[PDB]
DNA sequence: TATAATGGGAGCTGTCACGGATGC
DNA sequence: GCATCCGTGAGTCGAG
């Protein structure tokens, strides 16, 4: 009957800015998927973060249009965008509008993008479109502010006639994989060990994820406070 | 599996001489209580307990370890037994 | 709760005595209510006449016999090891020829087994059962030679141990040859002896032309009829001289003697029947005013010749037909033990009149009793029909009394056993069940007697049908054997009625067992029910008509291995005859006429009737039966109540309220999980061990002997060497553990001291025993002790003393002890649960209830069955079974769906609908809607095609409803299943098989003697087998250090094993394996065949593996 | 009970020999020495 | 689509080239993804789930 | 095999016949000490015979 | 008939990996007997050998850390499973064992088509190779996982079956 | 009985 | 997406005659003395089967159960032998340097004899798998050596080629040619086909051979 | 240690397929 | 040259 034992020890594996993993051990029986699931809800809906939700491309009536001059279809110039990680230097800072023209042979990547306040681009090495002789790129995207995922016709956002949605990836989060395994503490058998594996795209990192996304949770937990 | 098994049965020519070798290798290291390792400090095997890593009491996993780290020669005819017996027993009293 | 029954078939005739089988047979063989000068010529009376009178001058003559009332109870005689049994005595007369001197007296024959109320017996305390065999009846048979097509061959066969077969064969060089005793010989001969001119045989078998010119020989006819028996003995015996007499004694004996052979009174009226004569006595032949005169002989011989000829009205022999197989049931059997002994009996009473004095001689002097009370022992004992009866729940005692066995003295042997007799017989129909056999070597020669089936006196098994007349079914019910049914067109039990009349344009009936659409003018009869297609157990599958009959056989098997629990409960969806099966069974007590309850314990319940008289039944409580389920009976009535006659007193085992209990009613769902369920393992949630569901207490038996010995008595006390008094804590003075303790692995049950083997103390014993200064103690400690894996509470001591009141033990036993103790057994993991439709599997994980699918009203579902199990084994009837399982459990009713009448689909559907109701408009009026999760799963079961796009949340949830599913969700995420799942509530049962039972570990322990190898077993602490395949399995791995250890270090090799014990505990790798016990065993073995084995090197020079020790 | 000619037990593997550097750079120097 | 065929074909495959270790994990792998997607799957057995079809 | 879909190589069939074609009859003994329809081992008399051949005999 | 061997129900494993089984604690504790008297006695358990034994004589007389020393004495070290009737060679196949609760013992899914082994009540029987060398033919050789392929057809013989193929296809 | 152990 | 269809196509659980009785029908059935008798069942085991319907198809059920049971002892002895006769056959060296070999066919005569019929996939796979070329082949521009183990994607190549009319039979090293005493060798041997590579010497070659015939024995 | 006594007594019957030794 | 006799085989654990 009787029943005392130790708080678990909280262990921490981290490589880089991209991913982490993250073992808490012994927990009581089913603890391990009680704490596992509602922080991989969370992780992957409710970590704030940034996307680009509109493109315009001068000449460029539809998404399924192509560009003379450029290889790449609007189509794959608009998936690179989706794969564009911005980072916001202050909390006050909603949407930004980013512009990019460039011309003659080149292969334009993220860095060219002209910088603005307080705006930091993770990924400059990202490749965004080609241009071959007589090639012309000028193109704003909408950089906005918001939280899980949300398809370009939910959102619909247009600054104008042709400005093409875009899908909007918030999540910082890329993938949450957590896993439970059986453990024992002396002659308790049936105690859990709790794994997670969080992958991010570095402009918040899976510590900074996990601790977010507990402390969502236990500010959920203070609303049943006041009836 | 067994950890680099596909390279271990790579080194030899028959399966069953990888065995020979192995459990040779084991008993060596159980008569000379692993003095003899060709393993250094943090190559050696361990065994997670309740007080922290410690030494893994198993003699065929260290014999395979060993064996992939290439140190160890094996083959028909390499030295006579008793001359064998009695050198390893210099170099490691037990 | 209401109980709703479905089906519009109205048995005209309840279910016969179940357990008639065993008890009208052995009462008839008995005749112990029948006034002695009543009593028929049948039974043990029978063996009476037949060894009686004794002649060769005095001659002992029977008069009549009587059976005493039994010495002890039933219930003393299970205590005490005792056989229930009642004392028989022979009134038997010696009288002097000569002298005329009558000496009459009754003898004590000894003492005869009597069966129980319920068809049992009670051997030496066990419970027994005599199970019925089957076998080819006695009579002439006639069957295709497989060799030669066109000849047949004639076979007159008698009953067992009655005297030879004799074979009647026409050969290829035209003459027809008689087979006695695998002599072939001319039928002629003995066709002279019997005294045949060849003139009346010339008139009689003239007909057919070929054959008659073959049977005739001059050389037999120029004898005479004492040349010809002469002539005939000297064939049979060569070397014996052929005195008259002597032949006269022998051909007697052979033939005409009814002593030596007997045609049964079946193999009397078939052979009747067949050969279209009329039989005096039931032998061949007979010996008639100094002659000897034919009976079957000559039919035969011309039925044979007719039927080569091919003469209409003369056909071969169906040997499989359920017209020439018959039952020797427990009267028959028994009374042939009885004959045997009774003639070994006749035989000394011989000796004794021969050898004894002359002038006084009483029966008491001439007859010992012993033979013939060794021969019952040893039927009753060493007997294979002689079962160890299974109790194990009440539907097992009433099946296993039932069984018929094609097994045993004078039946098969699994060799002769071919894939014919194996068969299902179309005659099989309404006497000998389809489908419960064993799956294994057994399958289809151990059966079961169908629910309506009856054995008659002759020994054939008959069914139940309905005499129609002009479309019309009478109530007029018959029963026939399977000649008889041949005779009639049989309409289906199913066949629309109006009224008792037939209504239909077209019926389904048989015709010799071949389906036949007739109008209703052509019915002669119809069947009583499905139900007498198949047996008790079979008859307990409700949906039988959608299982596959392979699933059948394992739900009718398995429902035999449930356990009684203590919280047992009747199944959800009843066949309709559960009551008669617990009532039948004598499991539950009833109440004997119209009365009132006067008293009601837990020991006790005292009924007072209409004669005013009081009547006080007394309740077995916590019995442990043979297989160790726990056997006790619980009143289900009050002080104060009325009860009418047949009203249920009292619930014994695997019975609630009357109704049987095999197992529990859970609540399942269809889908896999996880992986746990994979291949048949089972999950549960630990709810049901929480509530003690599958929860079952066993007893187990201990007995410990203290004898006399040449070196000092044995002793039970309390005072035992080298142990603490935390060892003797629940020890009592005498030294026996008290009741009430609880005992684990280790713990003494009774303290026993024995004296040392003499034994000179090695000098390390001597020198510790100097320096410790302790004198060695001349007794050490053999006490019992629980084994292994076992333990519980001690419910019980017995403890029997020599020089004790009503004690006597064997001889040289000073004192005997016996110690019950009951656990408790929790269903755990790795018991075996089913159904009854053949859904087997072991249990493999118990999740707590948070982990648990559950509906979206809080409640978690019970047992988690795969689905993958379903569409490879075709037993369909337990997805039914779970679908109005779920209606029931929302309706909160329970259903009767009798065999093929039964709950069909929209009736479950309309059950499922008020159900739903109740299940769903509950939630609409406390207030809350459609959840969004139950949303998600509608849009699936939308893609699915499961439900009508366009109708609203409720009208589709219940459209799922309908096909008995609903949406669940995960305990563990709260997301939803994908797609809607399959729930209801199912009957599963606790099976036998129970890993507690079977768990076993050794490292090293008892070795046998000659083999010097592990014993096996896990009662005797043993090792497990390494066979030959095993050995095959290490070769082919060319693993041949561990296949050597299998060999050597780990059985035989003595040196071997002791030096890698010592090895093992001081942490060295073991030693180099010796020469393996048994190889010198091999070699003695073989010099013991005078063969010389020698081991020799490569030298060629002898090796000695004995070490000096075998040479001189 | 004798180990069998096969797998481990076969001529081809079972005579086989193991032997670390320094054990075997030893014995080669006693062979040196003589 | 993966069925029995595919997957065998798949573990032999993985034998050849990456070897017996990493087929071992592989099959593991299988194993738990299997097992668990199988849970959620919504497979079940009613008795409306045989079909009879018009045709007959 | 192929009937009931096992799929199994030739090769341990082929072993197993082998072992069936182990043995051999003398027709003529030649100048050894067989019998004529002496049963015995190809391998021996092979063996036998190579002797015989390289004997001259 | 061989000592250090024992027997028990199987039950399905699929949270182990393809070299483990489930192995009972008690099985465990007879089977490696004189190990783990050595191993009780290499720490304070037990005075000697003996007392070792005689502690572990009965039931109520044993402790927590006999269980830890159990632990470190089959570390490393594989038990075979075998089922009969064993057909061909895999149905003796090597495990390291991994102790459980419970009486049963646990297979893992992937070997159950060799051994030809279902849940419905199916027992298999457990050997302990002693020798260094048994042990290292029990590992190298006769391991779960080391044997993939069917020796006869040279087909995967261990491969995604029923529940595994139903949710990858899924 | 035998089989797969209905008995 | 059906379970019954899903697990069927899957390979998960059933095959279609089963999903037929489920769905379909029962079909025809066997009276005991062998001979199929002429009217079927109609009801599928989701109408459920009448009472006589049952009963027919007891007999078969019946025969098929007596057919198992029966089976397994015949089997099991007929392993017995073929162990007690293959044994002693281990691979006891590298090569035995025989020249001799078999030909394995690639074509075999139709049933109408009218001509060669390649053969099917799983008898060719059968016989070439992991075998020792005992001679040259080449084949569409490619060269399997004298030596060379055939590989699966050997196996399929010398099936195209069969098809492309190059070759109809392929050269092989066998154990019925080996000269091996005792035993067999480790090229005439081939394969250990369970680590999909050359057989390691030591590997006893009988008791895997005869287990691999006895294994299935009970399929039969 | 003495009347005379003088050749026994159960079989067990529904497999099968082979191989090898005798008999027309 | 071919019928017929006799001898000898006929699965593995488990428990009993
Ligand atoms: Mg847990
Ligand atoms: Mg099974
Ligand atoms: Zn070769």
């Amino acid at each position: 009957l009787d029943s005392k034992l130790k708080a678990p020890v909280f262990t921490v594996r981290t490589q880089g800015r991209e991913y982490g993993e993250f073992v808490l051990e012994p927990l009581e029986r089913g603890f391990g998927v009680t704490l596992g699931n509602p922080l991989r809800r969370i992780l992957l809906s409710s970590i704030p973060g940034t996307a680009v939700t509109s493109v315009y491309i001068e000449d460029v009536l539809h998404e399924f249009s192509t560009i003379p001059g450029v290889k790449e279809d609007v189509v794959e110039i608009i998936l690179n965008l989706k794969e564009l990680v911005v980072r916001f230097l202050n909390p006050s800072l909603q949407t930004v509008t980013l512009l990019l023209k460039a011309e003659g042979p080149k292969e334009v990547k993220a860095r060219d993008f002209l910088p603005v306040a307080d705006v930091e681009i993770m990924n400059p090495d990202l490749h965004i479109a080609t241009l071959e002789e007589g090639g012309r790129l000028n193109m704003e995207v909408r950089v906005d502010r918001g939280v899980g995922y949300v398809p370009a016709e939910k959102h619909g956002i247009k600054d104008r006639i042709n400005a093409i949605p875009v899908d909007a990836v918030f999540s910082p989060v890329r993938r949450v994989a957590f896993q439970v395994e059986d453990t024992r503490l002396g002659q308790r058998t049936d105690l859990d060990k709790l794994t997670l594996r969080i992958w991010t795209d570095g402009s918040v990192t899976p510590l900074e994820a996990l601790n977010q996304a507990v402390e969502i949770l236990r500010e959920h937990l203070t609303y049943f406070s006041n009836p | 599996a067994e950890p680099g098994i596909d390279k271990l049965f790579g080194m030899v020519d028959s399966k069953y001489r990888l065995t020979v070798v192995v459990a040779k290798r084991a008993q060596q290291l159980l008569r000379h209580g692993f003095k003899n390792t060709v393993l250094e400090p943090e190559e050696r095997p361990k065994m997670q307990t309740l007080e922290g890593l410690f030494d893994d009491p198993n003699a065929v996993t260290w014999a395979m370890k060993e064996l992939l780290t290439g140190r160890l020669v094996f083959g028909e005819n390499l030295v006579p037994e008793d001359r064998l017996q009695k050198e390893m027993e210099r170099l490691y009293p037990v | 709760m209401e109980i709703k029954r479905f089906g519009r078939i109205r048995e005209v005739i309840p279910l016969p005595p179940l357990t008639e089988i065993q008890v009208e047979s052995y009462r008839r063989a008995l005749q112990a209510d029948v006034p002695p000068e009543k009593r028929e010529n049948v039974g043990i009376q029978a063996a009476f006449r037949e060894t009686f009178p004794i002649e060769e001058g005095l001659v002992l003559d029977f008069l009549e016999y009587r059976l005493g009332e039994p010495p002890f109870p039933q219930d003393e005689c299970r205590e005490k090891d005792l056989t229930y049994q009642a004392p028989l005595y022979a009134r038997l007369q010696l009288i002097h020829k000569d002298t005329g001197l009558i000496k009459e007296d009754e003898v004590f024959l000894g003492h005869i087994p009597l069966m129980t109320e319920d068809g049992s017996f009670i051997i030496n305390g066990a419970d027994r059962v005599i199970v019925s065999q089957i076998h080819r009846s006695p009579g002439v048979y006639f069957t295709p030679d497989p060799a030669r097509p066109g000849r047949y061959i004639a076979s007159i066969i008698p009953l067992p141990k009655r005297g030879p077969w004799i074979d009647l064969e026409v050969e290829p060089n035209g003459v027809v040859s008689m087979k006695v005793n695998k002599r072939k010989f001319p039928l002629v001969l003995l066709l002279r002896v019997l005294g045949y001119d060849q003139e009346t045989l010339a008139r009689e078998l003239g007909a057919y032309g070929e054959l008659v010119q073959g049977l005739m020989d001059e050389s037999v006819f120029a004898m005479r009829p004492e040349e010809a028996l002469i002539r005939l003995f000297t064939l049979l015996r060569p070397g014996d001289p052929p005195k008259r007499d002597k032949a006269v004694a022998y051909v007697y004996g052979l033939i005409a003697d009814p002593r030596r052979y007997d045609l049964g009174e079946a193999g009397r009226y078939k052979a009747e029947e067949k050969l279209g004569i009329r039989l005096s006595g039931r032998t061949l032949a007979r010996f008639e005013d100094g002659e000897f005169k034919d009976e079957v002989f000559l039919p035969t011989l011309r039925y044979l010749f007719a039927l080569t000829a091919g003469v209409p009205g003369h056909e071969v022999d169906d040997i499989d037909h359920l017209g020439n197989r018959r039952i020797r049931t427990v009267g028959e059997l028994m009374t042939d033990q009885f004959r045997v002994g009774l003639a070994r009996l006749a035989r000394g009473v011989r000796e004794r009149m021969l050898m004894g004095s002359e002038d006084s001689l009483t029966p008491a002097k001439l007859v010992n009793s012993r033979p013939l009370e060794a021969a019952i022992r040893e039927f009753f004992s060493r007997s294979q029909l002689s079962q160890f009866k299974d109790e194990t729940n009440p539907l097992s005692s009433l099946r296993h009394k039932r069984r018929i066995s094609a097994l045993g003295p004078g039946g098969l042997t699994r060799e002769r056993a071919g894939f014919d007799v194996r068969d299902v017989h179309r005659t099989h129909y309404g006497r000998i069940c389809p489908v419960e056999t064993p799956e294994g070597a057994n399958i289809g020669l151990i059966t079961s007697l169908a629910a309506y089936a009856r054995v008659d006196e002759l020994g054939f098994i008959r069914t139940p049908y309905r005499r129609v007349v002009g479309g019309v079914v009478t109530d007029e019910v018959v029963y026939m054997t399977a000649t008889e049914e041949d005779r009639y067109t049989i309409a289906q039990a199913n066949t629309p009625l109006e009224g008792n009349r037939i209504a239909a344009e077209r019926v389904v009936a048989r015709r010799k067992g071949e389906p036949v659409i007739v109008s209703p003018e052509e019915v002669e009869f119809m069947d009583v029910s499905p139900k007498q297609v198949f047996s008790v157990n079979t008859n307990l599958i409700p949906f039988l008509e959608h299982d596959d009959a392979n699933r059948a056989l394992m739900g009718s098997n398995m429902q035999t291995q449930a356990v009684p629990l203590i919280r047992a409960q009747a199944p959800v969806v009843m066949t309709g005859l559960e009551e008669r099966v617990v009532r039948d069974s004598l499991a539950a007590l009833y109440a004997e006429e119209d009365g009132e309850v006067a008293k009601v314990d837990g020991n006790r319940i005292v009924v007072r009737y209409e004669d005013g008289r009081l009547v006080e039944y007394p309740l077995r409580r916590f019995y442990r039966s043979n297989q160790g389920t726990a056997l006790d009976q619980r009143p289900r009535v009050v002080v104060g109540q009325r009860v009418r006659k047949g009203d249920l007193l009292a619930d014994g085992p695997a019975s609630e309220n009357g109704f049987l209990a095999l197992g529990q009613n859970v609540l399942v769902a269809i889908m896999p999980f996880d992986g746990y369920n994979f291949e048949d393992a089972i999950v549960i949630s630990e709810e049901l061990l929480k509530r003690d569901f599958y929860t079952s207490i066993h007893i187990e038996r201990y007995e410990i002997e203290a004898r006399d010995t040449k070196l000092g008595p044995e002793r039970i006390t309390r005072d035992i060497p080298h142990l603490s008094e935390a060892a003797l804590r629940d020890l009592d003075e005498e030294g026996v553990v008290r009741i009430g303790a609880e005992v684990k692995p280790g713990d003494i049950l009774v303290g026993r001291t024995s004296f040392k083997g003499e034994s000179e103390p090695t000098p390390e014993e001597r020198l510790l025993r100097s320096i410790f200064g302790e004198k060695a103690r001349d007794v050490k400690d053999t006490s019992l002790r629980v084994p292994p894996g076992e333990g519980g509470i001690v419910v019980r001591t017995v403890r029997l003393r020599r020089g004790d009141p009503g004690v006597e033990l064997k001889p040289g036993v000073r004192e005997v002890v016996r110690v019950y103790v009951a656990q408790k057994r929790k269903l755990q993991v790795g018991d075996k649960l089913a159904n009854r439709h053949g859904n087997k599997g072991v249990v493999a994980k118990i999740l707590p209830v948070e982990d648990m699918p559950h509906l979206p009203d809080g409640t978690p579902v019970d047992v988690i069955l795969n689905p993958l199990g379903v569409p490879s084994r075709m037993n369909l009837g337990q997805i039914l079974e779970t679908h109005l399982g779920l209606a029931g459990y929302f309706l909160g009713q329970r259903y009767i769906s009798p065999i093929f009448d039964g709950a069909k689909e929209p009736e479950i559907k309309e059950l499922l609908a008020q159900a739903f109701e109740v299940y769903f408009g509950k939630r609409k009026g406390e207030g809350f809607g459609v959840d969004k999760r139950e949303v998600e799963v509608l849009r699936r079961a939308e893609k699915l095609g499961l439900v009508t796009p366009g109708k609203t949340p409720e009208e589709q949830l219940k459209e799922l409803f309908l096909q008995g599913k609903v949406v669940l969700y995960d305990g563990r995420t709260g997301e939803p299943i994908e797609g809607p799942i399959v729930v209801g509530q199912m009957f599963i049962m606790k099976l036998y098989h129970m890993v507690e039972d079977k768990m076993h570990a050794r490292s090293t322990g008892p070795y046998s003697l000659i083999t010097q190898q592990p014993l096996g077993g896990k009662a005797q602490f043993g090792g497990q087998r390494f066979g030959e395949m095993e050995v095959w399995a290490l070769e082919a791995y060319g693993a041949a250090h561990t296949l050597q250890e299998m060999l050597t270090l780990k059985s035989d090799d003595i040196e071997g094993r002791n030096a890698a014990y010592e090895a093992i505990i001081k942490g060295e790798d073991v030693p180099e394996p010796s020469v393996p016990e048994s190889f010198r065993v091999l070699v003695k073995e073989l010099q013991a065949l005078a063969l010389d084995v020698q081991t020799l090197d490569e030298k060629d020079n002898p090796v000695d593996i004995f070490e000096g020790l075998a040479s001189k | 009970g004798r180990l069998i000619p096969a797998g481990t037990g076969s001529d081809f593997v079972r005579f086989t020999q193991v032997v670390d550097q320094k054990t075997l750079k030893a014995i080669e120097e006693a062979r040196k020495e003589a | 689509p993966q069925e029995k065929n595919s997957l065998k074909d798949l573990v032999y495959q993985a034998f050849l080239r990456l070897g017996m270790e990493k087929t071992a994990r592989l099959l593991d792998a299988l194993k738990y993804y299997g097992f668990t997607f199988s849970t959620t799957s919504g497979i079940t057995i009613g008795i409306d789930d045989a079909v009879i079809p018009e045709e007959k | 095999y192929r009937a009931q879909g096992v799929k199994l190589h030739d090769k341990h069939i082929e072993i197993v016949v082998r072992q069936m074609m182990k043995y051999v009859e003398v027709t003529d003994p030649g100048d050894s000490r067989l019998l004529e329809g002496q049963v015995l081992e190809k391998w021996d008399v092979e063996a036998l015979n190579e002797r015989l051949i390289a004997e001259g005999k | 008939r061989v000592d250090y061997s024992g027997r028990s129900v199987i039950v399905v494993g699929p949270q182990l990996k393809l070299h483990q089984c489930g192995l009972p604690k008690r099985m465990a504790l007879e089977l490696f007997k004189p190990f783990l008297l050595k191993k009780m006695e290499e720490k304070g358990i037990a005075p000697n050998v003996k007392a070792a034994r005689r502690m572990l004589e009965r039931q109520r007389d044993i402790k927590d850390e006999v269980w830890d020393a159990l632990e470190e004495v089959i570390h490393g070290k594989v038990v075979l499973l075998n089922r009969a009737p064993t057909l061909h060679r895999l149905g003796i196949q090597a495990f390291q064992p991994v102790l459980v609760e419970g009486q049963s013992i646990q297979l893992h899914p992937l070997v159950c088509e060799a051994f030809n082994a279902d849940f419905d009540g199916d027992q298999m029987a457990v050997h302990v190779p002693l020798s260094s060398f048994a042990q290292a033919e029990a590992r190298i050789q006769m391991l779960s996982a080391h044997n993939l392929l069917s020796p006869a057809s040279g087909e995967p013989l261990a491969k995604p079956s029923r529940d595994i193929i139903l949710g990858l296809y899924y | 009985a035998x089989x797969x152990x209905x008995g | 997406f059906n379970p019954l269809y899903v697990m069927a196509q899957s390979g998960a659980r059933g095959n279609p005659q089963q999903i037929r009785q489920l769905c379909g029908l029962r079909g025809l059935m066997q009276k005991p003395s062998g001979e199929t008798f002429e009217v079927p069942v109609r009801s599928s085991f989701r109408e459920g089967l009448t009472v006589l319907e049952y009963f027919i198809s007891s007999h078969g059920a019946r025969k098929g159960g007596a057919d198992t049971a029966l089976r397994t002892a015949d089997s099991g002895y007929l392993t017995r032998k073929l162990v007690d006769v293959t044994h002693e056959i281990v691979v006891r060296e590298a090569d035995c340097g025989t020249t001799n070999y078999i030909s394995v066919p690639l074509f075999q005569p139709d049933e109408v004899t009218r001509s060669l019929r390649l053969r099917k996939r799983a008898d060719i796979e059968a016989g070439l798998y992991g075998r020792v070329l005992a001679r040259e082949v080449e084949v569409l521009g490619v060269r399997l050596e004298e030596g060379r183990y055939l590989s699966m994607d050997d196996v399929h190549l010398l099936i195209k080629a069969a098809e492309a009319g190059e070759i109809q039979e392929v050269p092989v090293r066998s154990p019925l040619t080996c000269q091996t005493r005792y035993g067999v060798c480790q090229k005439c041997y081939g394969y250990d086909l369970s680590m999909a590579r050359p057989v390691s010497i030591g590997e006893a070659v009988g008791i895997v051979a005869a287990q691999s015939i006895g294994e299935p024995g009970t399929q039969l």
